[PDB]
RNA sequence: AGCUGGUUCCUUCCGAAGUUUCCCUCAGGAUAGCUGGUGCAUUUUAAUAAAUAAUCUUAUCUGGUAAAGCGAAUGAUUAGAGGCCUUAGGGUCGAAACGAUCUUAACCUAUUCUCAAACUUUAAAUGGGUAAGAACCUUAACUUUCUUGAUAUGAAGAUCAAGGUUAUGAUAUAAAUGUCCCAGUGGGCCACUUUUGGUAAGCAGAACUGGCGCUGUGGGAUGAACCAAACGUAAUGUUACGUGCCCAAAUUAACAACUCAUGCAGAUACCAUGAAAGGCGUUGGUUGCUUAAAACAGCAGGACGGUGAUCAUGGAAGUCGAAAUCCGCUAAGGAGUGUGUAACAACUCACCUGCCGAAGCAACUAGCCCUUAAAAUGGAUGGCGCUUAAGUUGUAU
RNA sequence: UCUCUCAAAUAAUAACGGAGGUGUCCCAAGGCCAGCUCAGUGCGGACAGAAACCACACAUAGAGCAAAAGGGCAAAUGCUG
RNA sequence: GAGGUGUCAGAAAAGUUACCAUAGGGAUAACUGGCUUGUGGCGGCCAAGCGUUCAUAGCGACGUCGCUUUUUGAUCCUUCGAUGUCGGCUCUUCCUAUCAUUGUGAAGCAAAAUUCACCAAGCGUUGGAUUGUUCACCCAUGCAAGGGAACGUGAGCUGGGU
RNA sequence: GCCAACGACCAUACCACGCUGAAUACAUCGGUUCUCGUCCGAUCACCGAAAUUAAGCAGCGUCGCGGGCGGUUAGUACUUAGAUGGGGGACCGCUUGGGAACACCGCGUGUUGUUGGCCU
């Protein structure tokens, strides 16, 4: 019957990959967390102390406390069956900053930038982002020589 | 002895190695994979012709011994010994199972029913692969049809449809049969024991040197 | 291997400070038990350089050579600069200054084995029992520091680097010793 | 030892491999408490090098670490320090000089003087009530020796008495009597002021004079002999909290060759052909041969 | 007489039934594992703040009279 | 009495679960999940969005499976080749040699063979988290008996001002929320896919998902579950599965092959079985041959001599077997493919010829059929019957 | 109750599935700091041989950290004060 | 805070019932049938060898593919508000993988004789000693004393074993 | 460029074998009163006088050893999704999406933050 320690087949989730071994280099801490940024938790197992249980790894969340030497990351996980809010106070030695929240940020540059660019050409704006279409009208020029060629198959050997 | 080979005919589970874990593993009844004139210069036998499994199934120890010695007796016999590198390329690492009915002497108690129905280790397997190849046989221009009638008559003794294809591949050497002569008819092999070392450019001016002067020389 | 070296023109490239001082010279005395035999073989060494010899405890109980963990089989002093010189030339003597070709390590470091200390000096006095002394001389160049050092450690070198070569050449040297070959 | 060894070597860091840092000590120092932001935290850091005492004032930042500021024992010949830049006294200017030149960008001259008497006194300089509290440093030694008597410490004890909140047990300060502690008080102030320097001077100046003759010259030439040093270093202090001098550089600036000097890298168009030229040279001896 | 120990069978069903159900994000912010000490100045800071056009535009006139603060961000 | 049996009218609407946990619990409860009912608060998700919920996409994280690897750590392993080294243990030439030369071993090197669920650097797919904005961003400044700093910064609360288009895509059957602590359930069963134990099972047990449980109808002849499809009551129209007839429906007003079956020829997924291995049956393929100086089948005709050359002698001149194996004469004939006298010998085939003067021969591939393929009340493509099919493959209405 | 695997690369995940362990052990084998460099190998050193102590070079964790196993670690989390 | 219930979310607990009783259970054994077929039985494929010679007349290693379901396990679907154990007596019909008989092909079958294989179950396959016994083991005859399926067959017997 | 100190990322920085390193300098490298630590002033503590860029360190070279990245390998492997597709099964074609790895080949062999100095 069943699973059930805390460790349970983190082998390779507390796993240090070939040529990244060691002592956690400091550029980790240098990083200012900031209640309300959005924080990926990855395990670092060398560091011991302050560590996310299993279910967190790669399970996202946002600050919601920073505590002397832990930050408190609020990840939403899906539970048999009512999505509860657990707070998890988890070290800046296993909390990365997601630059999920940098892509919107940038964003919000860019669309005051375009909307500006557009207001002075009088119109049009049209800033909302719209997925890679059915293109164009293409004209190819031989050149640089016709097409033609063939395929296959003599694909006997074994 | 040992049931017969339809249970472990196919590859239905994960592969058992012979491990720290597995301990207690029947001996392989394979000891020779290699017969023949071994020490024989890749140059004196151009040709291979290869026995390549066309199914996905598992070929026992005691399948392998068989067509091992098949192919042996009809080239030794027919066209002398030394004329010949037989190479088996499928070495058995993967253990067969079996959990054996322990009722003994109709008197139960304890049996073991389904109940814990632990396979104890009793065999050895080569799993095969789709153009997996199985033989690969040495020999000289003139002894192709002596080769491939050995190879037939190795088949049989095996589980499931196996072919055979003359590789257009000097012997063991990847070397396409244009290409070895290419090489050794300029400066650019050298002999290593059933094989060849290279051509290298890598690295570099020191090693060229020497290589250069050996040939000539 | 394979450079564009030269050996561009500078002029002579001799040999200036790095020139071959001695790291030490220590002295055991191996004693196959502990208690009053252990204390006999430290007045042997105690006297020789004047220093204080310590003590080493057994890493393991090996038993074939009747020997248990952590007996304090044996005692051993290092000695540097002035004592060092005096008491390496006295048993010098005592070896014979024909050693061996092999006594030479590749870190270019020699070793004798004698019977007797009390060849070199020491009187016969009846109460301590004559012990066999291990001589090993650690030979370095001035200023070993970089390879020793606790911060900004360094390894050695190309040209310092001690050689059995180098080594058999000052035997030769100064001492004047033959490295005879058996 | 072999192709295969050299695959599989996961060799440290990269100052560990130039053994300069263990890493461990560097966590402990930098790692903040993460309930103070962006707080640039204060580290003190001593290397004693054999003709420079240098300590800096260092942050890390994600970029690199941000020095504010630097001293060198070469700056003490402006104060008149000409000889022994290894000195335990030069430790003890180098650390003020560190301390005053932080208070002096940073504006905190006229508060936190740091003993002004300089008795050797076991002080760390006392917050000033109803003012914001003093530039608290902490000593990076690195793997720098925690040795009591060290150069290391000399410029700790300066760098207090600079005016710097440096937390330290008095231990490590030079003269302390271990068997008991018993702090001896005259003792420290004589290693500030190079007495001990002046020691090594007066006593084989009647006897053994060869060290004269080595060791403790330019002491000779400029003619300040062993009771003049004490004055030199009393004096060096007054001058230091006068003048902060900063040092400009107007140079430009020659990035290419000048001469010889990186030795233009080698072409691929060169490599080959040279390459080339070899086996072509090598066919040549063995035709020669023949 | 063996049943049958454990399956997850039905259960992704049951759960989209009636929704696994999100919360919110809260503009009235909830709190817990704020390390004491700063909830008791938070306390002050929203009792202190009384309002406040009269007090921002006194203390901007105690800043131009004063100015203020070159020295704290450089320490 | 936690057990068994039974429980008394109807219609309408919605509609389960055999799972979680704990329990002398495991034939049962409680509990959570699923279920209904009762409603409530607001609908730009509301009555004449710049607020979301949750699925794609996008952006941003995670992972050690599949695969791959072993000349990568760990764990297994095969083959030669080349070698230092006295590390050699034997020998030969040596009294002996750290002498020359073989021989064989530990290591060492570059290759090479083969593998892992309890190995993995590497490393997918499919998965799982968070974000895609007025609950946003940016400018400016207030409290801080704190945390905190030489900062009444930062960190929050937060006041004030700036902002073209609200800042992926479909949608919302309106959604969220509360009460009942509600029943019913706590015995599951089956299939695709993935899998563990087991030879295996209509077997025991997971993962994901759908059914069945609670589901007929049409279809699979039949059938709880497979297929198609979810059913108010009817007309008319059209589909899935089929179409000789049974049985609604072209023995097609189309078409090209394949197959002829003496004892389950064959006849629609699941599926009610069929192989290993064979076939100069038949059918289409692939490759290599002999050859106009007449070939290939098939007759005619030589098949010897140097020389019982010779070793096995038990007997072998060619031939129970073999080291071997070359000349000569030549058109060509193996010190020999067999028949066998115990031998000699007589026969044979290669080799070359007379005729044949232009076709054919060998080794492979795989369809149907046949062999393999035998079992028991009489018997089953579901039936009749079907042979240029009503079979089998493909194709068109 | 716990590790590794099963377990199908988030997590969850069962069988009388596989290989195993837990009821204790410890004032250090806790806590902290400083110094050190181990597994293993090469080479020297009477007594010393393959292994004793002494000495140097190499060496990504191959050791050691009570114990099961799997993670982690090299101026340590190990070892010694 | 400690002392503890290891059935470890926490009863305080020894046997036996073939003298038994009840409430139930095909959620569950024994037993018929069904799946399976390792194990059993029967039949092949390849062929190293046996066999004077000559691999296959008759045989056949090491291997390997099946079929049968009549061995025995594995299972528990159905049956426990009852499906009448085993044998022997009696009586049935079929099946072959044919021992005999018919007609035949093989043979290292000369004759005699037997062995192998085929179409074939139309027709035989018995009388006893002992065992409860199928099975087994023996005796005797006849050219020959083949093997299986409906766990056949207890309102048919017997009740001998169980 | 170089050098220092302090570092980030973390082998393009390692390894091996040579060559070279001017100047402010690290280093090489010396002395042992004192403090202090060591069996031993090797380290460590101190004094900084005489030498030297050989080494560390740095750079430069190397068809090296290793390490990175891209292609190649390979749309293969593998796999999601589908069929009243095939095959006796084992498994396998097709069809809609996604997509490796070893290997081989090429090209690189530390870059850069702060702060001070030196500049060939």
């Amino acid at each position: 019957t069943n699973s059930k320690g805390y460790r349970r087949g983190t082998r390779d989730m507390f796993s240090r990959p070939f040529r990244k071994h060691g002592v956690i280099p400091l550029s980790t801490y240098m990083r200012v967390f900031k209640i309300g940024d959005i924080v990926d938790i990855k395990g670092h197992g060398a560091v011991q102390k302050g560590l996310p249980y299993k279910a967190y790894h790669g399970k996202t969340g946002r600050i919601f406390n920073v505590t002397q030497h832990a930050v408190g990351v609020i990840v939403n996980k899906r539970v048999r069956g009512k999505i509860l809010a657990k707070r998890v106070n988890v070290r800046i030695e296993h909390i990365h900053h997601s630059k999920c929240r940098e892509d919107f940020l940038r964003r919000v540059k860019e669309n005051e930038r375009l909307l500006k660019e557009a207001k002075e050409k009088g119109q049009w704006v049209s800033l909302k982002r719209q997925p890679e279409q059915p293109k164009k009208a293409h004209f190819v020029k031989k050149l640089e020589e016709p097409i033609a060629l063939a395929p296959i198959p003599y694909e006997f050997i074994a | 002895g040992r049931r017969p080979a339809r249970c472990y005919r196919y590859c239905k589970n994960k592969p058992y190695p012979k491990s720290r874990f597995c301990r207690g593993v029947p001996d392989p009844k394979i000891r020779i994979f290699d017969l023949g004139r071994k020490k024989a210069t890749v140059e004196d036998f151009p040709l291979c012709v290869h026995l390549v499994s066309d199914e996905y199934e598992q070929l026992s120890s005691e399948a392998l011994e068989a067509g091992r010695i098949c192919c042996n007796k009809y080239l030794v016999k027919y066209c002398g010994k030394d004329q010949f590198h037989i190479r088996m390329r499928l070495h058995p690492f993967h253990v067969i199972r079996i959990n054996k009915m322990l009722s003994c002497a109709g008197a139960d108690r304890l049996q073991t029913g389904m109940r814990g129905a632990f396979g104890k280790p009793q065999g050895t397997v080569a799993r095969v692969r789709i153009g997996q190849p199985i033989m690969s046989v040495r020999s000289s221009d003139r002894y192709k049809a002596q080769v491939i009638e050995a190879l037939r008559r190795a088949k049989f003794k095996f589980p499931g449809r196996q072919k055979i294809y003359v590789s257009k591949k000097w012997g063991f050497t990847k070397y396409e049969r244009e290409r070895y002569e290419e090489l050794r008819d300029d400066n650019r092999l050298e002999p290593d024991g059933c094989n060849v070392k290279y051509r290298p450019e890598h690295g570099p001016i020191a090693a060229w040197e020497k290589a250069q002067r050996d040939v000539y020389a | 291997m394979a450079a564009v070296t030269k050996k561009i023109k500078r002029d002579p490239a001799k040999n200036p400070m790095r020139d071959l001082h001695i790291r030490k010279l220590c002295l055991n005395i191996c004693v196959g038990e502990s208690g009053d035999r252990l204390t006999r073989a430290a007045k042997v060494l105690e006297q020789l350089t004047g220093q204080q010899p310590v003590f080493s405890k057994a890493r393991y109980t090996v038993r074939s050579f009747g020997i248990r963990r952590n007996e304090k089989i044996a005692v051993h002093c290092t000695v540097r600069g002035a004592k060092a010189e005096e008491i390496l030339e006295r048993g010098l003597k005592v070896r014979e200054y024909e050693l061996r070709r092999e006594n030479f390590s590749s870190t270019g470091n020699f070793g004798f084995g004698i019977q007797e200390h009390i060849d070199l000096g020491i009187k016969y006095d009846p109460s301590i029992g004559i012990y066999g002394l291990d001589f090993y001389v650690v030979l370095g160049r001035p200023g070993y520091n970089v390879n020793h050092r606790k911060r900004k450690s360094g390894t050695v070198g190309f040209q310092h680097r001690l050689t059995k070569e180098d080594a058999m050449k000052w035997f030769q040297q100064k001492y004047d010793g033959i490295i005879l070959n058996t | 030892k072999n192709k295969q060894y050299f695959k599989r070597y996961q060799v440290k860091f990269r100052r560990r491999r130039e053994g300069k840092t263990d890493y461990y000590a560097r966590k402990r120092l930098t790692f903040q408490d993460k309930n103070k932001y962006n707080t640039p935290k204060y580290r003190l850091i001593v290397r004693l090098s054999n003709k420079d005492i240098t300590v800096q004032i260092a942050y890390a930042r994600i970029e690199g670490d941000r020095v504010v500021c630097a001293a060198y024992s070469h700056e003490l010949p402006k104060y008149g320090i000409q000889v022994g830049l290894t000195n335990y006294a030069a430790a003890y200017c180098t650390g003020l000089l560190v301390a005053r030149r932080v208070l002096n960008k940073l504006g905190l001259d006229s508060l936190y003087a740091g003993c002004t008497e300089v008795t050797g006194e076991e002080f760390n300089v006392e917050p000033v009530d109803d003012g914001p509290g003093a530039f608290r440093c902490f000593l990076d030694v690195g793997l720098a020796r925690t040795t009591t008597g060290a150069r290391v410490f000399g410029a700790m004890k300066g760098a207090v008495d600079g005016g710097l909140n440096i937390p330290h047990s008095v231990k490590r300060f030079p003269g302390y009597s271990a068997e008991t502690k018993s702090f001896n008080a005259d003792v420290h102030r004589a290693h500030i002021f190079g007495q001990h320097v002046a020691d090594y001077m007066r006593s084989l100046e009647e006897e053994d004079e060869e060290s004269f003759k080595r060791q403790f010259s330019r002491y000779i030439k400029l003619g300040i002999r062993a009771d003049d040093l004490e004055d030199i270093y009393k004096k060096a202090h007054q001058a230091i909290r006068n003048d902060p001098t900063h040092k400009v550089t107007a140079k430009k600036s020659s990035a290419v060759t000048k001469k010889r000097w990186n030795a233009k890298k080698l072409t691929n168009e060169q490599r080959k052909t040279k390459i080339a030229a070899h086996k072509a040279a090598y066919v040549a001896k063995l035709q020669s041969e023949t | 007489a063996k049943s049958k120990n454990h399956t997850n069978h039905n259960q992704n069903k049951k759960a989209h039934r009636n929704g696994i159900k999100r919360p919110l994000r809260k503009r009235h912010e909830s709190t817990l594992g704020m390390d004491v000490k700063f909830l008791i100045n938070q306390r002050y800071a929203r009792k202190g703040n009384l309002s406040r056009e009269e007090s921002v535009k006194r203390y901007n006139e105690r800043i131009a009279s004063q100015k203020g603060k070159p020295k704290p961000v450089t320490l």
